[PDB]
């Protein structure tokens, strides 16, 4: 799955 | 000041896509999703495996 970290 | 989720929220913390490139929502918190960890392989949100 395709994910991110809130900068 | 963009809004995501089914919680109509900021983004904030780990988040995750969902697959279906017409999905209206697009990206969820992990905890809105019930996840604790990235999930394997695709993923498609609440919303798109209902729709
Ligand atoms: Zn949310
Ligand atoms: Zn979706």
């Amino acid at each position: 799955a395709r994910t991110k970290q809130t900068a | 000041e963009p809004t995501y989720c089914l919680c109509h929220q900021v983004s904030y913390g780990e988040m995750i896509g969902c697959d279906n490139p017409d999905c209206p929502i697009e990206w969820f918190h992990f905890a809105c999703v019930d996840l604790t960890t990235k999930p394997k392989g695709k993923w498609f949100c609440p919303r798109c495996v209902q729709e």
